[PDB]
């Protein structure tokens, strides 16, 4: 039994030296014997590898005292409707030196904002994990043609995450003490949040008594939506997957049952607007 | 396409620590709330006649220890996150780490909580002959 979380997407045929492999599964077969691994004299470590590690398959189902649940119930989400921000991400595929994972390309929100990122991945090396630009391409097909020009209009992730925090803070500071990301088929949105979200115990802001919604890697400080200028991470966001509420077909077909003012323009922000809109009609209309 | 590195028993703990502001504190808290330690480490077959030093080029477990591949006992390597060093590089990856047998059920937690003596090369409280 294995998982796809942290799958090695490199094209290297062999596994790793016992000192460099993060896990027993990832050690090369040549070192495996008698239920464990052996060091083989004369077989050296590899000092030049770059192995892309997939961030698909996170499971946020822990129950740790003092840490809030990220995923919330429909009833809790309804009480926090003012915090709702629809969120959708269109990805590009790892290519060339790696294959088998999706990287965030266009991040869209129900505010109408689309942010484009440079295709970036988590590349294991002999010394660390290098968060870096990786070779990528949009998926093939006429429905993914619009992503082609976005491959050369991306911003580095350190800039993108600052923009997400600024956008959420400007939108929500006078509406809610939190954010509830409204999602449809959450897997890739949760992978994308690895790039701009941090979690921990509930905290208060550095300049007031409001709960912290943002974190800064510059000073290791916390801020609410009012005091987050320059902050780079969203801290303890909440989220809900609308698809888990009994719907059977795709997002557009379910959205269109209740609404006709949101024509599908086939962009991450339009999917984000449609997801929030569908959740609003389901919980509040009639 | 690709080759799996992990098993389902570690999915929850690794996801929790990969998102945390303070990964070492999250791992400690996860254990205190009843979670299972990270498994699937690289445990070595050795002769248990080694020097007993904490971090070595080849397995050096003595009769009170077990030898593991270094990257597999490092929370930052396991979660593919930043190392809390100034240059962001790892001191365990590329080495073998000797862990006291009594602590061998949780090698990642052991390395997070303990310190190596720079004079004798052995773990403080688990072999250090300095004081
Ligand atoms: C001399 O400082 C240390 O004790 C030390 N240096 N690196 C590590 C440790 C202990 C934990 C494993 C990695
Ligand atoms: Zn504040
Ligand atoms: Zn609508
Ligand atoms: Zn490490
Ligand atoms: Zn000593």
């Amino acid at each position: 039994n294995v998982t796809g979380l942290f799958k090695d997407c490199s094209k290297v045929i062999t596994g790793l030296h016992p000192t460099q492999a993060p896990t027993h599964l990832s050690v090369d077969t040549k070192f495996k014997t008698e239920g464990l691994c052996v060091d083989i004299p004369g077989i050296p470590k590899d000092m030049t590898y770059r192995r892309l590690i997939s961030m698909m398959g996170f499971k946020m189902n822990y129950q740790v005292n003092g840490y809030p649940n990220m995923f919330i119930t429909r009833e809790e989400a309804i009480r926090h409707v003012r915090a709702w921000i629809g969120f959708d991400v269109e990805g590009c595929h790892a290519t060339r030196e790696a294959v088998g994972t999706n990287l965030p390309l266009q991040l869209g929100f129900s505010t109408g904002v689309n942010l484009v990122a440079v295709p970036t991945g988590y590349v294991d090396t002999p010394n660390n994990t290098d968060f870096s630009r990786v070779s990528a391409k949009p998926p093939p097909g006429d429905q993914f043609k619009h992503l082609i020009p976005l491959m050369y209009k991306g911003l580095p992730w350190n800039v993108v995450r600052i923009k997400i925090v600024q956008m959420l803070s400007d939108t929500l500071k006078n509406l809610s003490d939190r954010v509830v990301f409204v999602l449809w088929a959450h897997g890739f949105e949760l992978t994308s949040m690895k790039y701009f979200v941090k979690i921990g115990p509930e905290r208060t802001c550095c300049l007031c008594d409001r709960r912290a919604t943002c974190f800064s890697t510059a000073s290791d400080t916390y801020a609410c939506w009012h005091h987050s200028i320059g902050f780079d991470y969203v801290y303890n966001p909440f989220m809900i997957d609308v698809q888990q509420w009994g719907f059977t077909g795709n997002l557009q077909s379910n959205h269109d049952l209740y609404c006709q003012v949101h024509g599908n323009a086939h962009v991450a922000s339009c999917d984000a607007i449609m997801t929030r809109c569908l959740a609003v009609h389901e919980c509040f209309v009639k | 396409a690709g080759n799996a590195t992990e098993v389902p028993a570690n999915s929850t703990v690794l996801s929790f620590c990969a998102f945390a502001v303070d990964a070492a504190k999250a791992y400690k808290d996860y254990l205190a709330s009843g979670g299972q330690p990270i498994t699937n480490c690289v445990k070595m077959l050795c002769t248990h006649t080694g020097t007993g030093q904490a971090i070595t080029v080849t397995p050096e477990a003595n009769m009170d220890q077990e030898s593991f591949g270094g990257a597999s006992c490092c929370l930052y390597c396991r979660c593919h996150i930043d190392h809390p060093n100034p240059k962001g590089f790892c001191d365990l990856k590329g080495k073998y780490v000797q862990i006291p047998t009594t602590c061998a059920n949780d090698p990642v937690g052991f390395t997070l909580k303990n310190t190596v003596c720079t004079v004798c090369g052995m773990w403080k409280g688990y072999g250090c002959s300095c004081d």
